[PDB]
């Protein structure tokens, strides 16, 4: 909704402030990394203009019993599918 | 996804709108308001639609309401005479319909019907900002009083010489009548199923 | 035994409200903009409206009585003399000046311009209403003020007249005709009337009107530095502003309906169960306007008494000399 | 119980004045009537 | 250098997303981010 | 029809209509609706 | 006159329907039965009890003036008749 | 004395139903669902 000028009060979602988030520093040097909670949602962040992460996991139990959203960023027409993927440690 | 309604060619500057269901009237002009691409209606203080983007093209339009006012009619005794004026408060005599039915420019609204006179008299029907109006209507501004200057000096004193006793009435009220009301007789008409939803509302 | 051998003769400001900004709201704009079965149903509510709008114009008709009784107490408009001389007392800094626009003085210039109000009435060329307002959005949901009747001119001529009065005519002129007196005459008089000999200020009339000077030059400079003196017209304007605000956000409820919006409403539901839904928003905004209705009225009877007592204080301590202590500020008027 | 007076309270602003007083004889004064809106001319419809 | 922002969001069986790129010299200042897709996936 | 009336329908605008599509048992017809409680309501499909 | 104005509009009060089929109580009651009567019963009597509890406002706010009023009217009996007070133009315009 | 009264009063108006079933919210609550209850639960709300 459109709205100038004017102090609007809501109630929803939010991300406190003064929050303490945990910084990730993922590397590989050519199991360890566990699937981060999602407690009633997340917020995402990052600064990287490369071909760093660009993707996330959405599920439950990440083992073919039920549902899971897949979302891939990619150069063009991306895939958003939510199906019983059996995802890797 | 709408429902099957033909569309109607887009009028700007009083007319009825209906901008994807929404329905309402008032006048239709450009805007300079950022509306973003996933925006598409908007929403003022008063949580009234103040403007919409249209289904057809991505223009903004503002949504306001159409010319309005008060209308104070000004009128004598009805023994005395039957003309009458009418004064538009709030809207400039250049603006100005809902009602089926010598010109002057107030500072309180548009006056139509009494003539304006340079000569000061006292107020007898209050206008607005300074001017009153008195039987035909005439419109004229209230005089403040008599304009009286004392000689004032250093040595001259005035001492009266005689005097004038005289009464002086005023009136104040002290009472008024007393009212005695029945809830149950007033809200139920004689009636027990009445007083029995009646007494759940409490000791009121 | 104590006995002062000296004296300082000090200033004392108060203020006091008068009046307050008029409200007229129409309950068909208000209630049911633009919308015909609503005004439909909202006639079944009996004359609520008319009652709403009795209480106005009476409110209206209030205030300007008060203004009336305040200010407007001498039949005769008395004008300054032009020799501004009397006895060395300066009054430049409270007769008003011709070479402003608005016949003001130093001192009420600067109270009208400490005092910013929301809207005073005046007209609008529906220009400023659309593009780049809280008085406009008011405005479009029936809340009009309305301006009052003795303008800010006409009370400034009734000031500046009442202070001729007061200083070419001691309190004669409230009683009767304006009798002419040297001000020195009228200071040994109010010096008389304390109890206080003559002979004190035929002899230090020099310092007691540099006194005076000076008091009037730290209630100037109190005025301009300190933005707390009007402040209780400053909390009444704020709180009409306020409850205008809040009579018009009141819009926004829903009272339990699907949507605050009529006309969403009317185009989702059918009748037969668009009416129970209506009749909320009805009631409920019904209510906000006899809440808003029985606020004005106490705050009207607020005024009443503090006009009352205003003029009081005027017909005393301007027309006249009273005893009463600490009723003409503190110390011996 | 006969009607022997009517008032067409759309004719004029004297009229409108009686009928919002409710009473044929209106006193020496200003009254607030019915505030005027500009009624609608056409209708727009506007779809995708 | 540009911080990629996002907000992923799981009410009622409809997913909420929201991002919003702002360019950066985690900087003190406000940024809103815009709601881009809203997908209703209806899973846990 | 919850919140939109069933003949008034064919005249207003939605952003996303989803049809879902479910076969239940005869004496489930009264546990969908918003706010009500059961085996279904609470185990397989819920209304807010 | 504003007290048999108030009088008479809370009279004709009670000709409101308040969303209801009809202002008298006997036609509701002998027209509906009780299962579909008490949704109409309940809005006359709460428009009743709101249009009564408006006139007890006003009465109040017009009680509390004419109290202010009367201490003004037994001040100044007080102040002019069984004395003489000095205050100018409280016992009238002129030196009383 | 009547500052007590009036509290007295308004501690009590909680008592009344104002036509509901019960003047308890968790009574109303614990025997209908919201789409009957909430019904009863605007006017336990619009008589406080």
């Amino acid at each position: 909704v459109f709205r100038s000028s004017v102090l609007h009060s809501t109630q929803d979602l939010f991300l406190p402030f003064f929050s303490n988030v945990t910084w990730f520093h993922a590397i590989h040097v050519s199991f360890d990394n566990p699937a981060l909670p999602f407690n009633d949602g997340v917020y995402f962040a990052s600064t990287e203009k490369s071909n760093i992460i660009r993707g996330w996991i959405f599920g439950t139990t990440l083992d073919s019993k039920t549902q899971s959203l897949l979302i891939v960023n990619n150069a063009t027409n991306v895939v958003i599918k939510v199906c019983e993927f059996q995802f890797c440690n | 996804v709408c429902g099957p309604k033909k569309s109607t060619n887009l009028v700007k500057n009083c007319v009825n709108f209906n901008f994807n269901g929404l329905t309402g009237t008032g006048v239709l002009t450009e805007s300079n308001k950022k509306f973003l691409p996933f925006q598409q209606f908007g929403r003022d203080i008063a949580d009234t639609t103040d403007a919409v983007r249209d289904p057809q093209t991505l223009e903004i339009l503002d949504i306001t309401p159409c010319s309005f006012g008060g209308v104070s009619v000004i009128t004598p005794g009805t023994n005395t005479s039957n003309q009458v004026a009418v004064l538009y408060q709030g809207v400039n005599c250049t603006e100005v319909l809902t009602p089926t039915w010598n010109v002057f420019q107030t500072r309180a609204g548009c006056l139509i019907g009494a003539e304006y006179v340079n000569n000061s008299y006292e107020c007898d029907i209050p206008i607005g900002a300074g001017i009153c109006a008195s039987y035909s209507i005439i419109a004229y501004t209230m005089s403040l009083g008599a304009e009286n200057s004392v000689a004032y000096s250093n040595n001259s004193i005035a001492i009266p010489t005689n005097f004038t006793i005289s009464v002086t009435t005023e009136i104040l009220p002290v009472s008024m009548t007393k009212t005695s009301v029945d809830c149950t007789m007033y809200i139920c008409g004689d009636s027990t199923e009445c007083s029995n939803l009646l007494l759940q509302y409490g000791s009121f | 035994i104590a006995i002062p051998t000296n004296f300082t003769i000090s200033v004392t400001t108060e203020i006091l409200p008068v009046s307050m900004t008029k409200t007229s709201v129409d309950c068909t704009m208000y209630i049911c903009g633009d919308s015909t079965e609503c005004s439909n149903l909202l006639l079944q509510y009996g004359s609520f409206c008319t009652q709403l709008k009795r209480a106005l114009t009476g409110i209206a008709v209030e205030q300007d009585k008060n203004t009336q009784e305040v200010f407007a107490q001498v039949k005769q408009i008395y004008k300054t003399p032009p020799i501004k001389y009397f006895g060395g007392f300066n009054f430049s800094q409270i007769l008003p000046d011709p070479s402003k626009p608005s016949k003001r003085s130093p001192i009420e210039d600067l109270l009208f311009n400490k005092v910013t109000l929301a809207d005073a009435g005046f007209i609008k060329q529906y220009g400023d209403c659309l593009g780049d307002d809280l008085i406009c959005a008011q405005k479009f949901n029936g809340l009009t003020v309305l301006p009052p009747l003795l303008t800010d001119e006409m009370i400034a001529q009734y000031t500046s007249a009442l202070l001729a009065g007061t200083i070419t005519s001691g309190w004669t002129f409230g009683a009767g005709p304006a009798l002419q007196i040297p001000f020195p005459m009228q200071m040994a008089y109010r010096f008389n009337g304390i109890g206080v000999t003559q002979n004190v200020l035929y002899e230090n009339q020099k310092l007691i009107a540099n006194q005076f000077n000076s008091a009037i030059g730290k209630i100037q400079d109190s005025l301009s530095s300190t933005p707390s003196a009007l402040g209780k017209l400053q909390d009444v304007v704020n709180h009409n502003a306020q409850a205008l605000n809040t009579l018009v956000k009141q819009l926004s409820s829903k009272f339990g309906a699907i949507s605050s919006v009529l006309n969403d409403i009317l185009s989702r539901l059918d009748p037969p169960e668009a009416e129970v839904q209506i009749d909320r928003l009805i009631t409920g905004r019904l209510q906000s306007l006899q809440t808003y209705v029985t606020q004005q009225l106490i705050r009207a009877a607020e005024i009443r008494a503090s006009a009352n007592l205003a003029a009081t204080k005027m017909s005393e301590c301007v027309l006249g000399q009273s005893k009463r202590v600490d009723f003409c500020g503190k110390g011996y008027h | 119980g006969t009607i022997t007076d009517a008032v067409d309270c759309a004719l004029d602003p004297l009229s409108e004045t009686k009928c919002t007083l409710k009473s044929f004889t209106v006193e020496k004064g200003i009254y607030q009537t019915s505030n005027f809106r500009v009624q609608p001319t056409e209708s727009i419809v506007r779809f995708p | 250098k540009n911080l990629r922002e996002f907000v992923f969001k799981n009410i009622d069986g409809y997913f909420k997303i929201y991002s919003k790129h702002t360019p950066i010299n985690l900087p003190q200042g406000f940024s809103a981010l815009e709601p881009l897709v809203d997908l209703p996936i209806g899973i846990n | 029809c919850y919140g939109v009336s069933p003949t008034k329908l064919n005249d207003l605008c939605f952003t996303n209509v989803y049809a879902d599509s479910f076969v239940i048992r005869g004496n489930e017809v009264s546990q969908i609706a918003p706010g009500q409680t059961g085996n279904i309501a609470d185990y397989n499909y819920k209304l807010p």
